[PDB]
């Protein structure tokens, strides 16, 4: 059957090109509701995890801008302390305590 | 214990360490960073030829690891048994997003944050460049990278102001950069190196749309012929079968040697032997998945039916005649469009096209102010017999009617085979 | 590769058995051998050459010796593009002269090639001249018409002389079944 | 043992039946991405 | 058909061979417009081409 | 040498512009980094009007 024009437009209609417009920006992972929710599971459990998706998804980009807004309780200082000059052991403390 | 410079691990307690799976089979650290994972705990690397070294005890890791890489990159892992005991998560970024207003607005809300200034206009024209890229009308692609480097030319071309007709102009030069194949192609074309029918009827001889792998994306027309043999009902496939391809049975081959016999039992045996190729090369052929353009080049070829040259021919056909999608096809049908234009538009040339990719049609604008202006028809059918009764321009019904026609050349070159049959026993 | 299928030989198969179906089953088998070597095969089309080549030997038609042909072709008979027509065209030329030029000496080439044709001065003289012959040709049949020298339908059409010999090979393998009776 | 942990995740402490179902359902959600466009791709014909 | 001479004569006809030329240099990247292009928007948004 | 100086990394603030026929950068260009990095193609057309 031959398509109409109507059917076949796609093109959003534009409607003004004069103006500047300015924009909340999304949350990270806007749209990939999946994603969200499951580093949300993996953060909240402390699970380990894995994304995949295809190359050029910014993966890096929106998953460091997610995970920085996450808050995490206080990690422990952990440093080698040596017994001797031959034993090095690791030492945790609390935070800003090395 | 001085010297101990610290790693990844030692920098992520409590936190998150972000590891690249493509680097870790790269350098082949992955053994070692799974039994480290294993362990729960790991020790800095020790040079083997210093013995007067320090037998650090194991650094705890408490931490969550977060593999990021592609899904082909993940198989090299997923053999271990460990590797789906140690992450239990799987977060999968669909590579498309729901075509949507808040989509647009989410779209254009992040190329801010990332600096540019663009209107309205140019927002609306990214996204839906954005959905072209996709090649589906209602999922935008997520690769906002490419996006990201899209909005960047055309703020060079805009000079800083996203406009639309700068994203226009991007795009415009993101196709001519890469357009010297195609150059070179449309210049054959009008020089007649490469003649390609654009106007009339021909028989046997339809206008197939391919994507050139001797090359990146580029659709064009490529001439495809088939001709038709009193004899077995072997069907010679001639571009899948130039070496080492006529000791497999290809999937493509098969579908159409059992649509055509299926379709046609009163001469049941196939008397009729179908050679199928293409003119020149650069073509490129799937080899898996029969073209629409093949089953009704030798249906017109059985039948001798003058198919009409104006109209390419794409599509995917199976065994019961119901016409699949194609990847691609925007490619195809700009190749074609572009084809039809340097050697200036006839007012009648078109695309038949499946049904099926109508939500994969997202043509250049051009070819849509063509067609809305009546120079250009795209045609989408459904089934194989839609398709072959569009090139005839006549219908199966009637009087020397396509299926008439069809049966009475499967008559000929069975009377013929009879024929010759009774020279082998006279 | 003496047990894998050529493109060049499923090319010319599809051409021969399509354009003569009144024998399908095509009786004749062809060999098709260049006479001396240094000959650098394409492998991946079948020259216009082979074709009438082919065809000559099926109806026994005497094909003039003055010119050449050049030319890829595809299984509908439609004469492509060639690469470096001017070499071929120039090495022609060249081993005529050599041997003494006569007016009559000529090159088969597709008029898909004309936008290619870029030959030498002592070429386009000789042209000029009318001592040396370009025929530009855009099927099969023209080709075959222009070597053999004669039309291919009406007396002793050239159509109607391979259909002769097509029926006499298929009349000698009758004979011979006769024999398989027995 | 992880199923039940994913479980106590969404719940915070107990694995009640809801937690568990929430669990399950995240389980065959986090891997759902190709039957998602199996499905997407057959609402929108592209696969009839 | 045989093609005639005039048809196939594609020397452009010289018509002088006895004086200097005088030309100013061509732009550069002459006749490579798309190149030429290409490397402006290179230039201009200062990418990797 | 173990009297390496931790040299800070040098920044780099330039366009690189490859230069190779279309036989070497198929090679590269099967990365998908290449494609991310070098991503404005200027083509020499072979033949001028």
């Amino acid at each position: 059957m031959r398509l109409s024009y109507e059917a076949l437009e796609w093109r959003t209609p534009i409607e003004n090109s004069t103006e500047p417009v300015s924009l909340p920006p999304p949350p990270p992972f806007f749209g990939q509701e999946r994603a969200r929710e499951a580093l949300e599971l993996a953060i909240r459990g402390g699970f380990h995890a894995y994304l995949v998706g295809p190359p050029s998804l910014g993966k890096h980009e929106a998953l460091l801008a997610y995970l920085s807004t996450q808050s995490v309780e206080t990690p422990p200082d952990l440093l080698y302390v040596p017994l001797s000059e031959r034993k090095v052991a690791v030492l945790t403390l609390p935070s800003g305590q090395e | 214990v001085s010297l101990i410079r610290p790693g990844a691990v030692h920098r992520a307690q409590g936190g998150y360490l972000i590891l690249d799976a493509l680097s870790l089979k790269r350098e082949g650290t992955w053994e070692a960073f799974k039994r480290a994972l294993r362990n729960g705990q790991v020790e800095p690397v020790t040079e083997p030829q210093a013995p007067a070294g320090l037998e650090v005890e194991p650094f705890p890791i408490q931490m969550q690891v977060i593999l990021v890489g592609t899904p082909e990159a993940f198989e090299g892992l997923e053999e271990d048994p460990a590797f789906s005991e140690l992450f239990r998560i799987r977060a999968e970024f669909s590579p498309t997003l729901p075509a949507s207003p808040e989509n647009c607005t989410a779209l254009g809300g992040w190329l801010l944050a990332q600096g540019f200034q663009l209107t309205q206009g140019g927002l609306t024209r990214l996204y839906d460049e954005a959905r072209r890229m996709a090649e589906q009308r209602d999922r935008m692609d997520a690769r906002l990278v490419e996006i990201r480097a899209l909005a960047e030319e055309a703020a060079v071309l805009g000079g800083g102001l996203l406009t639309a007709e700068s994203v226009e102009q991007a795009i415009a030069a993101r196709e001519h950069r890469s357009f010297l194949s195609e150059e070179e192609f449309l210049r054959a074309v009008q020089e007649g190196v490469i003649r390609l029918r654009t106007t009339g009827r021909a028989v046997g001889e339809v206008n197939s749309l391919v994507v050139v792998e001797a090359a990146p994306y580029w659709g064009r027309p490529a001439r495809l012929t088939a001709r038709a043999a009193p004899g077995r009902d072997h069907l010679i496939s001639i571009d899948r079968e130039a070496g080492l391809g006529g000791q497999i049975f290809h999937k493509a081959v098969l579908t159409l040697a059992g649509y055509l016999r299926s379709r046609y039992i009163e001469h049941g045996s196939l008397p009729v032997t179908i050679s199928l190729a293409f003119e020149q090369n650069y073509v490129s052929i799937e080899g898996d998945s029969a073209g629409l353009a093949e089953l009704v080049a030798a249906l017109s070829a059985i039948g001798n039916l003058p198919l009409r040259q104006d109209l390419a021919v794409t599509g995917a056909v199976d065994q019961t005649g119901k016409v699949l999608a194609v990847g691609a096809i925007n490619a195809k049908v700009e190749g074609f469009f572009r084809v039809c234009k340097a050697l200036g538009l006839s007012g009648t040339q078109g695309v038949i096209l499946p049904e099926a990719n109508l939500a994969n049609l997202t043509l250049r604008a051009e070819v849509l102010e063509a067609v809305r202006a009546g120079q250009f028809h795209i045609y989408a059918v459904e089934t194989a017999e839609q398709a072959l009764e569009i090139l005839a321009g006549a219908r199966m019904e009637g009087f020397r009617g396509l299926q008439e026609k069809i049966r009475a050349g499967l008559e000929a070159f069975a009377r013929l085979e009879e024929g010759h049959d009774k020279e082998d026993r006279e």
